[PDB]
């Protein structure tokens, strides 16, 4: 479920900037973004009988809010800063520094480096609900897991480092 | 790491003149950079050629450099980084100069400041103070992230 | 917090119209409610903040047999007051009976602005005592509002009519209003048509167009009584904390007025306090004494002089009071607005609880007592007699207002520690 | 993904004409369909791109007893829309019966564009409710399109007629259309002639030429509702992805409109999201509540402020909703186009599911119920009677639209867990 390694071709005057260990970090954020697009589109392409729709909006809002967090709040803020920073490049080395100080902070704001089995695994195991519910189209046993895992996510994330309060509302 | 050593200070040199020496040194370490560096050197080079130590000339030259550095450092502080607005914000919040906000903050956050202290109460009183800032709706831009409750 | 104003009756709608126009000019507001290019003030308590900065007053305009309300509508300021809350006899009983049938829709008009506000603080009424349609309906609405809002307070800017004594049933009408106000109004600020007319003859030559020009005097009092709430700072920010010092007894809640520059068209604080305590600047027509005195000054006031001024006035003893209370005169300060004339750079007002207003109550009680022995105007109209066959609400009002007179003179006595 | 607009009827051909002309000006297109000389925008979604200079839009024009379609033909833009697909009563039944005989050739006109285009997302109907020839024919075409394309989706840009209530059979016509739309329309965006007229009287002095000027208001709504599909973006570049949150249940597919600078001839996002939730900007005329709200902003929008602005709208609570869904208001962003005026640099629109449109449905149902009791206009024309001898499709439509009214109020109820 987690594959699709992507690479690209860099000429030598650019090869010193976009290094070989740089491609992997870009591929990492690509893989997690694709999983978020998967869940968001999988709960969107379709259109106690209607009781499934209550669970639908109650889960679709959550995955939509996480996508609106990651892309707008992180993947567009630091990029908008990063373009305004690379237009004032005055040195060979500080261009590498301003690029690495975009990568190593976009890998920290999007929680992927550390605290994985403490925080990030919760978002993964609730994405498994967006798979399981998408296939079936037991219902009462879904909300007992969903309220529990959502409250687990909030009561684990409540330790907030300060930028997680942008999503802590829901 | 910059201070007078009173035991090494020569007796004919008083403490007051050396305090002026200290002030101009701390200021220029921390001006109007109009380059009287060589002319005050030419003042101090001329003062080297004099045989006999005269105090009132030594007092006059340092107090000239004392006033010139302090006349600038006033002008930079009071005009470019205006102090009158800063002292107003200090009186408005440390000395309760804002009456509508601080009465509403006591009104809105009465129970949760009544309750005994515990590590999570700090964020609770800040968001209520932030609510109190918008309860008294008068709100400009920034003005708020220079103050928090501890 | 935010305060909703219940202007009612023809005269009360006139003074509320003028009051909101003066706050339009004084604050940064146009006749269309929009902020202007030329214009730090707590605007929110007296003005609802809309989205495109349309500071609309929370005014509730009640019309009953409307004439002057259409004249209010064809004004340049008609867009300024748009909460869209205007809903369609000279006897108190006629006004009461006309208010009873439309009480539910005018009260829904109250409810909507109460939902619009964050927290409601008080209902300030531009009431007209013995004002035909205004009296009766104002007493009935006053009786409804404290029941529906028991924690909340009601102030009344009563224009108490003294025109050297045309309404022949004016003592009856005023008599019923004062009973309703004494039990069902937390505060009342009193004003007198003869006192404002004597001040009009003093400061100007205006005698015949008395009402139109006295509107401006009433509006200056009404604006300066709320200036310290409207502007920022820690000088009595809310209404009730100001109210508590002025009113020291549940029964005696009537407040007299005065203005140091009656001709407001440098002066130190000693001068303006001494001028204020004189009876010409007072706008109200056995020992007698104040119960509690307060003053507010707005302008170019030096701060260190005010304690010397407070001691100097105290040694002058221009204001004589010997109440049961230990209350003292209190000097308060506010800022004069920009963009308006700053003429008479220092300028002030007083509010105080005085036992002399019991005489003005007793005057219309004396007129009522004479008219009640004569029975010359019982009115005997079928509205009047079917509404009160017993005619005993006048006697209950007489015994309640007689309790009020006796309580005032008992407050003059050394033993208002006991029952009044 | 390309979309083909099924503009039908005289009024619908007018608004489709103006919508395509607005997008000619907004994209890089000239009146001939040739590319604009000044010309990032993806024109492929709404205009068929070829190496032929004329970038012909996917516009289907149907004429019935044509007058205004000849006026459409003698335009400078007649060479722009050239897919060569225009084919030759005021009653719903007359329009239905006239559509039935030409259904095969107009459907072959549908088929040809469906074959020529790559992948067709949906069919957009510039439908006129109770529009004489437009109603009836639009309902019949709506019933044919879902049968022939069961996977595909149909949107309706319904101009719901409210003109303060000339067509005497207008409630009957509208009643039959709403049944056909409730079962056979996936999505409907509602607009009101009275609400656009009140907005016309608000923003301008236009009263008598109401239709011609309201065309521009309708066209601004219609353009800004598709801008996020028109111009490339990180999200919401497909219509079925855009409209998915707004419709939580298949029966309630009716969507309200609004625009923050109604006079769009700097502003922060806090202020424009605040202005959007005020009822003057809304273009639509027991507890009631939204079910789901969405907004799209186009212009010089700062992106760091938008989360604080979402929290500010959450604090202010200008939009009250307590639906059965847990749905929230959603922020979306788009780019304002170049070459056109960038006046009101930040400018926005809302689309929302709100239960107050059930009142507007109930109004024409009430008019129909009164007219149905009177039987004043059954029309009794031989087309009407021979088409419906039983006249029971009106009763079927009445029970279906009554189910819809009950469904709206049941969505307001806490128990949409029970069947609405």
């Amino acid at each position: 479920l987690d594959g699709l390694t992507l690479s690209y071709k860099v000429p030598w005057p650019v090869d010193i900037v976009i290094s070989l260990e740089c491609q992997k970090i870009y591929n990492q954020v690509f893989l997690l973004l694709l999983q978020i697009k998967w869940a968001k589109y999988s709960l969107d392409v379709l259109l106690q009988i209607h009781r499934m729709f209550l669970l639908r909006v109650k889960l679709m809002h959550f995955v939509n809010s996480l996508h609106n967090y990651i892309m707008t709040r992180i993947l567009h803020s630091t990029g908008l800063e990063f373009q305004h920073q690379v237009e004032e490049a005055k040195d060979l080395d500080q261009l590498i520094k301003i690029h690495y100080r975009y990568l190593s902070t976009i890998h920290d704001r999007c929680l992927l480096r550390e605290k994985v089995s403490f925080v990030k695994e919760a978002i993964m195991k609730v994405l498994n609900l967006a798979l399981m519910f998408a296939d079936g189209w037991s219902i009462e046993k879904m909300e007992s897991d969903f309220k529990n895992c959502h409250m687990f996510l909030v009561t684990i994330l409540n330790k907030a480092f300060p930028h997680l309060e942008s999503l802590a509302l829901s | 790491q910059f201070s007078l050593r009173v035991e090494i200070l020569p007796s004919y040199i008083p403490v007051r003149v050396a305090e002026k020496i200290l002030f101009v040194g701390e200021s220029v370490q921390m001006s109007i950079l109009k380059n009287q560096e060589d002319t005050f050197a030419a003042e101090l080079h001329r003062l080297k050629q004099q045989p006999l130590f005269s105090l009132v000339d030594f007092e006059q030259v340092v107090d000239r450099i004392r006033s010139t550095v302090a006349e600038h450092l006033w002008k930079l502080m009071v005009e470019e980084s205006d102090l009158l607005g800063q002292l107003k914000i200090i009186k408005d919040f440390y000395l309760l100069g804002r009456g509508e906000l601080f009465q509403a903050f006591i009104d809105t956050a009465q129970h949760m400041l009544k309750t005994p202290p515990t590590a999570v109460t700090e964020h609770d009183v800040n968001v209520a103070f932030q609510q109190s800032a918008h309860k008294v709706l008068l709100d400009d831009d920034n003005l708020l992230p220079l103050l928090h409750l501890t | 917090r935010e305060i909703i104003t219940l202007q009612l009756g023809q005269c009360g709608n006139q003074i509320g119209f003028e009051f909101w126009k003066q706050l339009c000019a004084e604050h940064g507001i146009s006749p269309e409610g929009i902020v202007e290019e030329f214009a730090t003030d707590r605007k929110d308590v007296f003005f609802y903040q809309a989205d495109d900065e349309h500071y609309i007053p929370r005014a509730v305009l009640l019309d009953l047999e409307p004439r002057v309300i259409h004249s209010i509508l064809n004004s340049p300021y008609a867009k300024l007051y748009n909460p869209e809350n205007i809903y369609l006899g000279n006897n108190w009983a006629s006004g009461f009976s006309q208010g009873e049938k439309i009480h539910e829709d005018i009260f829904d008009i109250i409810d909507r602005e109460a939902d619009g506000s964050d927290s409601l603080e008080g209902f300030v009424l531009c009431h007209s005592i013995a004002g035909g349609t205004g009296s009766g309906l104002g007493s009935y609405l006053l009786e409804r509002l404290n029941d529906r809002y028991p924690k909340k307070l009601v102030q009344t800017y009563s224009v108490f009519p003294n025109q050297d004594e045309d309404v022949v049933v004016q003592p009856y009408n005023s008599l019923l209003t004062l009973k309703r106000l004494t039990q069902n109004a937390d505060c009342v600020v009193v004003l007198d048509n003869t006192a404002l007319n004597r001040i009009a003859t003093d400061r100007l030559h205006i005698q015949n167009p008395s009402f139109s020009q006295i509107n401006q005097l009433v509006s200056t009092i009404m604006s300066a009584s709320t200036t310290t709430l409207r502007y920022p700072g820690y000088m009595n920010n809310d209404l009730i904390g100001l109210i508590a010092s002025l009113i020291p007894t549940p029964r005696l809640h009537f407040l007299m007025t005065g203005y140091t520059p009656l001709t407001t068209d440098k002066t130190t604080v000693l001068d303006v306090m001494r001028r204020l305590l004189q009876p010409k600047n007072v706008m109200v027509s056995t020992n007698h004494c104040y119960i509690a005195i307060l003053n507010i000054i707005q302008g170019e006031v030096d701060p260190t002089q005010v304690h010397k001024s407070l001691q100097r006035i105290r040694e002058r003893k221009l204001a004589n009071f010997i109440p049961w209370g230990p209350a003292s005169i209190q000097v308060a300060l506010s800022r004069k607005s920009p963009y308006l004339p700053s003429a008479h750079r220092v300028s002030g007002l007083m509010m105080a609880n005085h036992t002399s207003i019991s005489s003005l109550f007793e005057r219309t009680c004396r007129q009522y007592d004479k008219l009640r022995k004569r029975e010359a105007f019982l009115e005997q109209f079928r509205k009047e007699d079917m509404f009160k066959d017993n005619f005993d609400e006048m006697d209950t009002s007489r015994e309640i207002v007689q309790q009020l007179i006796d309580e005032y003179h008992a407050a003059t006595r050394p033993d208002y520690i006991s029952w009044g």
